[PDB]
Order: structure tokens, then C-alpha cells, then sequence
């Protein structure tokens, strides 16, 4: 009906980056190496605990309100895990060679052995960090991909009365607006802007495969009965299942 | 559903 | 190094030039098909898109540079991708179904038949229908797969090569969009809407790998030796 | 050893 349409790229960044989540600690209590059993209880807390922030983040993600609470219930279960990843890749930029799960909890390839079948998708998230590194990503570039992630992923899986699924691009299309705004600010020409641009967006479809391992994981995860997942975990793994 | 209860509110 | 050179339209020109041919089913009626039969069918025909896909991609400006072991992990990670662009490309114009083949138009009921396949229907249908919507040109649509192509196993390696030729690519399209005449503003809108759908692509893909390696444990129906090696260096 | 090799070889 209105909203995210009348904002200026300036304010679009503002908006932003005035409603990131805080960076959570985990319960990482030292001394001994302790088991993937522990492992996972800890990381499995993390995220649940990272998934209640997310949910609050999305709401204040320009148009998202604008959305039917089943659309924007249709967009995060098809989007949570990719937003943890680029939020983990993003906080763990400038540590080379390692992912910060929470400021207590740095860990490196070794470390994530410890449970089977996770160094796969930690070599993956380590390769996007130093991308994002290599590019020299910035805080207010990071935000609009993540809040593009929210809205793109879960759109083509979306009928009479779509055409509000229009109103979902033409917010993507301001974010689109916002990323060259920032760009030209910086000092790039427009080859570069677009260049820019399209290597963003690209470092997206890696995203999306980490996270379709990362489900297959998980879903593992359960049936294995290993560590038990949160019951909100549970909810959002099912959704890419059925 | 709990997302759609978190959401909700 | 050769690829770097290129002006737009050579680049254009090259790849429309090096567009793989489009192949007809294993003819015969018999409706309607079974599971095992219709799996036939696409098999045989997949695995013959494969074969014209590996000299497409050699045709591909630059990829020759790259080490015999780069091009096949880049292949070994996109061939889906690269098969489900195709069939969404050619399908375009069948708004509704799918065109596996110029004998062998397909609409979601009939791929009901084979396990779980209605779930990926759906989604190369929606992507279509998106490529339709947006007018989506040949030559933007071979930049895209090139793309694809070069992009989806770059970051599994362990590359700057391969990122200069993107960027080649990127230049490529939006020097496309401007002879179309849209404004700055249009045209790099127009370029990550492009962009944005080769993730829902990836996504498409990794749902099919899941699928295709239920189908092999499941031994309905044999999976040719080309498709298996393609689908083990996904597991 | 792979098919995929033969076929880029050629
Ligand atoms: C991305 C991420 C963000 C977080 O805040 C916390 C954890 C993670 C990841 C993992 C994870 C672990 C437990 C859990 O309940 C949920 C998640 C998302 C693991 C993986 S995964 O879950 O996406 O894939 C798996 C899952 C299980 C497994 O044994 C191996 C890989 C990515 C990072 S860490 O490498
Ligand atoms: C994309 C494609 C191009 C072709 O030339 C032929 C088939 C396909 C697709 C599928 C397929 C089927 C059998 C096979 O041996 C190889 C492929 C690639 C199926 C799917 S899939 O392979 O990506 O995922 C599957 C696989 C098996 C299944 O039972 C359901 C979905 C997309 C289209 S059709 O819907």
C-alpha cells in the first residue's frame, strides 16, 4: 500500500542497519575439547536463539510488513539458514581461516571435525568469507543482501491474485537501487558499479547451495536423534521437506 | 505453528 | 587470455554461435507413460544433452584456458543447472508445460507419474513463466548460462582468471540492455532480476540431485555411466 | 578416470 516505495537510498541503508540483530554469545564454557555431541548442542542453541532475532529482524525489513503473515511465514522457512550463513560469513570477515559463531566461539576447519560431514560446509563458508574479504564487502552492502536473500529466495515458490508478488520485486528493485547508489558513492564507475553488482549477486547462488547442504544436514541431524534440535528448528528444517 | 506465533505478534 | 579481447558482440555472437542443438525423444506413442517408462525417456535424452553440453562448454570464450581438472569440477557443479536453464529457455513459449523435447511437450500431470519430479515441475514451470515476464532475449539468455557455467563451482575450487571472464559476461549484458534502450536505472534493475533467478536455478538443482540419487539407490532405472560419474561428484 | 575427460579431450 506504500512504505518501502518512498525511501530514498540513504534511508533504505538507515532503516537497515538500524534494525541488525545483536551478535549473540554462546554457552562455549572451555577447558577440554569436549564432544560433536556438545558441539552441536551449543551451535544448535546459537542458532535457535539467532532464529528469534531474525524473526523480529524481518519485521522491521522494508515491505516485509507489507507482506500476508503466510507470505512472510513462506519467505523465512525458505530463507532462515541462508540469512544465518551470510551473517556468519559476515561477522567472521576479518578472522582468515575461521568462522566466528559468537565472539566466545571462534572456531577453525579442525575444530569443526569434530561432527561428521560439517568440514564440507565449513570449507564452503570459509572460501565466502574470504570472497566477501577479497571484495572488501561493506557493512551497508552487506545488510541489502541480506534483507535481498529474505526476499528473493522464497518468491518463485509462491495464482489469481499473486501480483503482490510484484510488490516483493518492487522492493527488490529499490534494494537493487540502493547497491548502486552506495556504489557510485565510493568512488566507481559505472562498468564498475555493475560489475560490483553482479559479483554481489552471484556469492547469492553459493549462499543458496550452502544452505540446501546445510538442510540435507540437518535433517540428518534429527533422524540420527543425535543432539536434539530446537522445537523451532524442527518447525522451519520441516518446511524444506513438506 | 511458531514462526507464524513469533510473526504474529 | 583470448576471451578478454572480445568486444561485446563477438562475445555475443560467439556464444549463439556455439549453442548446442536441440534434441528429439526417443520417438514412440504409448500413452500414457509410466514411471519407469517416462524415466526412460529422459534419461536417454539427458544424457545425450550432456555429451552436446561438453562441446558447448568448450565453445565457451575462455573456458579452453582453464586446466582440463578446473573445467571438469565447473561442469561436474553445473551440469544441472545448465540442462534446467535450457528446458526453461526452449519451454518459454509453451506457457503451462515443458518441452523436453519438440516431441515430447510435457504438462505437470503427466509428471505425476514419476516420484516427486511434480516438486521440480512446478518450479521450472515458475521459472519460465518468470523468464516469459520479463521478455527474456536470446542473448541474455546465453550470457546467463555461460554464467552459470563459470560461477556455481568457482568458489569450491580452492579463480581470477574465471572472474575476470564473468565480468566480461556482466559488461556483455548490460551492453545488451542498452541497445535495448533502457535507461541506466532499467538496466542494471534488469541485470540483478536476471541475476536473482540463477539462485532459485541452484536451488532447482540441488532438488534434482536429491532426487536423481534417490532414483539410482531406488534402481528403477538405469542411469547412464556418463550421469552417475556427473551425480557422484555431488555426494 | 573419467568419461567426462575423454569427451573435454576430444
Ligand atoms: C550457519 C550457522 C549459524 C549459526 O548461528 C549456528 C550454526 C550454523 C551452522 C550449523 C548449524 C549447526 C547446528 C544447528 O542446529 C544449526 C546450524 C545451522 C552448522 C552448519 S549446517 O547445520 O548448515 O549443516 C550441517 C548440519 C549438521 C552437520 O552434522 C553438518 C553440517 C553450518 C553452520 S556449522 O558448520
Ligand atoms: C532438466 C532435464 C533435462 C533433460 O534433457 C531431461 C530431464 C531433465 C529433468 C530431469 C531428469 C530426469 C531424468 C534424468 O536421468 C535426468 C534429469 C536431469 C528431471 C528433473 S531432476 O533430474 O532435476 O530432478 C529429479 C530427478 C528424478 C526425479 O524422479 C524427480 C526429480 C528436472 C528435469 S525432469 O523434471
Amino acid at each position: 500500500n506504500s512504505l518501502a516505495l518512498s525511501l530514498t537510498a540513504d534511508q533504505m541503508v538507515s532503516a537497515l542497519l538500524d534494525a541488525e540483530p545483536p551478535i549473540l554469545y554462546s554457552e562455549y564454557d572451555p577447558t577440554r575439547p569436549f564432544s560433536e555431541a556438545s558441539m552441536m548442542g551449543l551451535l544448535t542453541n546459537l542458532a535457535d536463539r539467532e532464529l528469534v532475532h531474525m524473526i523480529n529482524w524481518a519485521k522491521r525489513v522494508p515491505g516485509f510488513v507489507d507482506l500476508t503473515l503466510h507470505d512472510q511465514v513462506h519467505l523465512l522457512e525458505c530463507a532462515w539458514l541462508e540469512i544465518l550463513m551470510i551473517g556468519l560469513v559476515w561477522r567472521s570477515m576479518e578472522h582468515p581461516g575461521k568462522l566466528l559463531f559468537a565472539p566466545n566461539l571462534l572456531l577453525d576447519r579442525n575444530q569443526g571435525k569434530c561432527v561428521e560431514g560439517m568440514v564440507e560446509i565449513f570449507d564452503m563458508l570459509l572460501a565466502t568469507s574470504s570472497r566477501f574479504r577479497m571484495m572488501n564487502l561493506q557493512g551497508e552492502e552487506f545488510v541489502c543482501l541480506k534483507s535481498i536473500i529474505l526476499l528473493n529466495s522464497g518468491v518463485y515458490t509462491f495464482l489469481k491474485s499473486l501480483e503482490e508478488k510484484d510488490h516483493i520485486h518492487r522492493v527488490l528493485d529499490k534494494i537493487t537501487d540502493t547497491l548502486i547508489h552506495l556504489m557510485a558513492k565510493a568512488g566507481l564507475t559505472l562498468q564498475q558499479q555493475h560489475q560490483r553488482l553482479a559479483q554481489l549477486l552471484l556469492i547469492l547462488s553459493h549462499i543458496r547451495h550452502m544452505s540446501n547442504k546445510g538442510m540435507e544436514h540437518l535433517y540428518s541431524m534429527k533422524c540420527k536423534n543425535v543432539v536434539p534440535l530446537s522445537d523451532l528448528l524442527l518447525e522451519m528444517l520441516d518446511a524444506h521437506r513438506l | 505453528k511458531i514462526l507464524h506465533r513469533l510473526l504474529q505478534d
